């Protein structure tokens, strides 16, 4: 037996199916058990099990193909993929998670791991172009699902490969970290409209370690502030977490409980 | 529980000068725009000054020139600066502000009481 797998299919999707895969991807991210403001905080890595380390999401597409990504629950980003008979995995930032992404992927003939880490300063250089530059929206997902699967068979260039990672990550992770970016998604279906996202969403992605800090740090939930993003790039502060509980849907783990 | 504190006004010179200030309380975000409309007795109410989060300001073709507002964004107030004084600036002004999206609000707009103006 194995790690959990959630199903999406960008052929068809809706807002209601992308929606209804956002919040199962989340359920199995977080245990409920520990909520800090009413915002869930993810499994602290320290002690964590490796059985319950990793969740798979499984993404198709109209060109039915198909590719299995895998999350870390402890941050919900991705460490990895696997496309046919091969996985592809970031290079890992230290020994203990190297050790860990070794339980993924165990039946698959052909395993690789990047020269280069996951992180969206390293994949924008090797796509030679910005997150403020790279589409997103259903169109984009169906056609990072391709590239991603191609490139197991060599059809796929590396710049082409990182932008495909650009878009899975802030479709998937982010979403999943962000109640706020989900909904641009969202909004990207409903309106069948491909478009990059504004400083809004780039600041919050920017944010989410300082603000699950500063929201496990705070006094009854005030900030000892965190700066975002309005739409239109210009600054403002948070003080408070009130304001983020539509915001921000689970926190990396900082500190123990209250 | 938004509060609009309304400060200056009152009777002045032709040519002389003064400031209104505007603060508000009871926001915990920054506005989206601020500034002052006025209400001339026997005419419609009409924008003079505002200024937005961005620090762009926008004026009435009639004070351009002759008023200038600023805004502190952190401190969630406005002042307008009132030179060259003129009969047609007296009037009522009234404090405006509005704010965008903080939870349970996706914005609000809110009105001052007013101060007069009068030119002598
Ligand atoms: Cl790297």
């Amino acid at each position: 037996k194995q790690y959990p797998i959630i199903n999406f299919t960008t052929a068809g999707a809706t807002v209601q199916s992308y929606t209804n895969f956002i919040r199962a991807v989340r359920g199995r991210l977080t245990t409920g058990a520990d909520v800090r403001h009413e915002i869930p905080v993810l499994p602290n890595r320290v002690g964590l099990p490796i059985n319950q380390r990793f969740i798979l999401v499984e993404l198709s597409n109209h060109a039915e193909l198909s590719v299995t990504l895998a999350l870390d629950v402890t941050n919900a980003y991705v460490v990895g993929y696997r496309a046919g008979n091969s996985a592809y995995f970031f290079h890992p930032d230290n020994q203990e998670d190297a050790e860990a992404i070794t339980h993924l992927f165990t039946d698959v003939q052909n395993r690789y791991t990047f020269a280069f880490g996951g992180n969206y300063d390293r994949l924008e250089q090797l796509a030679g172009n910005l997150r403020e530059n790279i589409e997103l929206g259903n169109g984009p997902l169906e056609e990072a699902i391709s590239a991603l699967y191609y490139y197991s068979t060599g059809g796929t260039q590396l710049p082409t490969l990182a932008r495909s990672f650009i878009i899975c990550i802030q479709m998937i992770s982010e979403a999943a970290r962000f109640q706020y970016i989900e909904g641009e998604m969202r909004t990207r279906i409903r309106y069948n409209r491909r478009s990059a996202p504004d400083p809004s969403v780039i600041t919050l992605e920017n944010s989410w370690g300082r603000l699950s800090t500063a929201i496990q740090e705070s006094n009854q939930g005030a900030f000892a502030p965190i700066q975002l993003q309005r739409r239109n790039g210009s600054k403002f502060s948070v003080y408070d977490v009130s304001i983020l509980i539509p915001i921000i849907a689970l926190m990396v783990y900082r500190c123990a409980p209250p | 529980q938004v509060q609009l504190v309304e400060s200056g006004g009152g009777l002045v010179q032709a040519g002389g000068s003064l400031r209104l200030s505007c603060a508000a309380s009871g926001s915990i975000v920054n506005f989206e725009t601020m500034g002052w409309y006025r209400q001339a007795p026997g005419k419609e109410r009409e924008l003079v000054a505002t200024i937005t989060n961005e620090g762009s300001s926008n004026y009435a073709d009639s004070v351009k020139g002759r008023f200038t507002i600023s805004g502190d964004n952190a401190k969630n107030t406005v002042s307008l600066q009132m030179n060259s004084l003129k009969p047609e600036d007296t009037a009522v002004y009234y404090c405006s502000a509005t704010f965008g999206s903080r939870w349970p609000y996706a914005h609000s707009d809110h009105w001052g009481q007013g101060t007069q103006v009068t030119v002598s």
